[PDB]
């Protein structure tokens, strides 16, 4: 998810980032204390200001 | 009127079966120069489906077109050769043909039917009465597509089998043209599989149930003139359901959610439901033209907005659902506008207020005269000088005037009733002896 | 509100005007429309001309427009002044501003009448209290 | 966002500002915001509109016009309210006779 948010944020369409963003959500509960966690953020964050 | 900047390639593509030819005759009725291109789109769509009565009726319309001294389509190509594009002519053996393929069809179609109702399995008899249903549809009969489709209803056994059958009275519904069976069935359909689920369908739903409903609904309000509850009913529409060639383009949508919204929402409506909402931003982008028509609405930019909203109307107008409103929602706008414009300004300038709404300060006058007898807004207006003042209303002189008269009348009333009561105790009524 | 229909109307109507003998009564309905087309652009206007006045109310002539509001004026069915300078109309509309003395003892005066009408009714109420209920 | 944050920052500081007043210029405080006459009489129409200042304008003069013309009101109103609701009180007593 990590890797699909790297190339669609460099090709820049704004709408999959956000869908990609909530999908990964889900996923959150079980994960522990990783780097992954805030690269996801950050574009997700991006989105929200937008 | 004309205006041939409505791209008549698009409004044909992105429709299919019935929908397509009704559309396109709707538009070419209403425009002069769109309606042979128009002509030969819907005849190209017809000669497909297997539908005999457009193919007669269109072909009279071009009949017309080409053969009259009045338009410009009889020394067109100056003679008839063979060529390519070539006005067509009625072709004997088609129409027998199509109608005689359409009834075969169905009497294959009722063969299945009958061992299906023999055998008593009932998603098999479901599933006939679909394919009865849809070939009802093909050929063009439009009654008997419905009762169909209602039979197929007790047979049900799931909320998917019923929500297929309710989408599919939609179809039908739509060719009969009435609108308040729409609701009934998308109300049922949304209330059937768990209010619209309750989880997402987990991570996400493979397609959009829920998009479709809304949209159908949106229309059917729109068209009701319910246009409040029109827009806010279409703006949770997203672009799940991808396209709707047999209700709704996704184009007109995004028209129709702005256009519907921004005559009768204020200001903190607008923000909230067509401004911060994720899921109209899709149709925001989709066309720049609707988009830049709400914002220049909402920051008093009225000249630029009603600028651009001039130059779309006649396209709007020819679409088919859309035409009537045109009119009733663009006053709405105007007169919105006209109140929205004075909120902030006790004293403003006529003319600066004039060219804002693109009119004379002559007709501007009569526009305001108006406003503010029939409309809300307490102003004056200096015409020596040209200003617009400044009425400051009285929460005082409106309580009292309105205490005393009301006094008055009170009274009065109290006064005839004494005399009503007289006569009625002592017993004379007129009588003619 | 267009005075020359309701003017064709009456010679229309005329014989039924004539043998119910409400002649005149029938003319004053006229007089009042134009009465009300002059007393609403009160309401939307602070200043407004007298040719535009006399176009608009149909007057056709401004100095019928300055003759019909002096003739309200002396009647107080408009507060306005004429602007013979600049050939305006300049409204008013301030007889109360409810803060008046004058206003309480107008107040007081419709009081005393509610008081008297209420006492009428206990009279008339207490009367079928005698008489025996159905 | 930058330009956002320059009208989110001139925002705040002009609803701070306005307060002492009831009558302030539109140059005054275009000159205090540091920008000319047009995009703060651009900014002060879409304010009245949101409610985030308080009042109206006044552009023969280049005044605003602020709101602290305010007094009760409370009062006013619901005697309203009770002077309406005893007119449809008399008109349907008054009509259950006969």
């Amino acid at each position: 998810y990590a890797l699909e948010i790297q190339m669609y944020t460099a090709q820049k369409n704004n709408k999959k980032l956000k869908a990609l963003y909530e999908q990964s959500l889900h996923i959150k509960s079980a994960i522990p204390h990783p780097l992954i966690m805030g690269v996801i953020r950050e574009c997700g964050g991006k989105m929200h200001l937008r | 009127v004309e205006n041939p900047s409505l791209d008549l390639e698009q409004y044909a593509a992105s429709y299919s079966g019935l929908m397509r030819i009704e559309r396109l005759q709707f538009i070419a009725d209403h425009c002069p120069t769109l309606r042979v291109e128009a002509l030969k789109m819907a005849l190209s769509f017809v000669q497909r489906t297997f539908n005999v009565d457009m193919y007669e009726e269109i072909h009279r319309k071009l009949s017309e077109a080409t053969r009259s001294s009045l338009r410009e389509l009889q020394n067109a190509p100056d003679a008839i050769p063979e060529s390519g594009v070539e006005p067509p002519a009625l072709d004997t053996a088609w129409v027998e043909a199509t109608r005689k393929k359409a009834l075969l069809k169905l009497e294959k179609l009722d063969t299945d039917l009958k061992n299906y109702k023999g055998n008593s399995i009932k998603e098999s008899i479901r599933r006939g009465h679909d394919d009865l249903g849809d070939h009802y549809l093909d050929c063009g009969d439009l009654s008997n597509a419905l009762k169909c489709y209602s039979r197929a209803r007790d047979y049900c056994t799931s909320a998917k089998h019923v929500i297929n059958m309710c989408l599919n009275v939609i179809k039908v519904s739509v060719y009969l043209q009435n609108w308040s069976h729409v609701l009934s069935y998308v109300s049922k359909a949304e209330s059937t599989p768990e209010i619209a689920e309750q989880r997402g369908e987990r991570d996400s739903q493979t397609q959009a149930i829920l998009t479709k409903l809304k949209c159908a609904a949106g229309l059917a309000e729109l068209a009701a003139r319910k246009y409040k509850q029109a827009a806010k009913c279409l703006l949770l529409a997203s672009f799940d359901h991808c396209d709707f060639p047999e209700l709704l383009s996704p184009s007109n949508v995004a028209i129709y959610g702005g256009l519907c919204a921004l005559a009768t929402f204020d200001r903190q409506e607008l923000q909230r439901n067509v401004i911060s909402s994720s899921s109209f931003k899709l149709f925001l982008e989709l066309e720049p033209q609707v988009r830049d028509i709400i914002f220049k609405f909402y920051e008093s930019k009225y000249a630029s907005c009603l600028k651009m909203l001039d130059e779309m109307k006649d396209n709007l107008l020819l679409d088919m659902y859309l035409a009537p409103h045109v009119r009733t929602l663009y006053t709405q706008i105007r007169n919105r506008a006209l109140i929205q414009y004075f909120s902030p300004y006790v004293s403003a300038d006529m003319h600066r207020m004039a060219a804002a709404f693109n009119t004379t300060v002559a007709a501007l006058e009569d526009e305001l005269t108006q406003l503010i007898l029939e409309g809300l807004i307490s102003a004056r207006v200096d015409s020596h000088s040209k200003i617009l003042y400044a009425r400051d209303v009285d929460q005082r002189s409106t309580t009292f005037e309105k205490s005393l008269l009301m006094g008055k009348e009170f009274q009065r009333r109290a006064k005839a009733m004494m005399l009503r009561a007289a006569v009625l105790r002592n017993q004379i009524h007129v009588k003619s002896p | 509100n267009n005075p020359s229909e309701l003017r064709n109307l009456v010679n229309k109507h005329s014989e039924t005007f004539t043998r119910d003998n409400n002649m005149g009564l029938v003319k004053q309905c006229l007089s009042s429309l134009y009465k009300k087309n002059i007393q609403r652009l009160t309401k939307t206007f602070l200043t407004l001309s007298l040719q535009d006045m006399a176009s608009r109310v149909q007057l056709s002539g401004p100095q019928e427009a300055e003759k019909y509001v002096l003739h309200m004026i002396e009647d107080g069915e408009i507060f306005a002044s004429i602007n013979q300078k600049d050939g305006m109309v300049s409204f008013h509309d301030n007889p109360e501003k409810y803060n008046n003395p004058a206003m309480l003892h107008n107040i007081d005066q419709e009081m005393l009448k509610c008081i008297e009408l209420d006492e009428r009714l206990k009279a008339m109420d207490q009367e079928i209290t005698v008489n025996p209920q159905f | 966002h930058i330009e956002e944050l320059l009208r989110n920052i001139r925002t705040q500081v002009l609803i701070k500002l306005i307060k002492p007043y009831t009558r302030i210029h539109i140059p005054f405080i275009s000159k205090e915001l540091n920008i000319d006459v047009a995009d703060v009489e651009s900014l002060l129409v879409q304010c009245i509109l949101d409610n985030t200042i308080h009042g109206r304008i006044d552009q023969v003069n280049q005044l605003l016009e602020l709101d602290h013309q305010k007094r009760g009101g409370a009062r006013y109103t619901a005697l309203d309210k009770w002077t309406n609701q005893l007119n449809s009180l008399n008109q349907a007593v008054v009509s259950k006779l006969a």
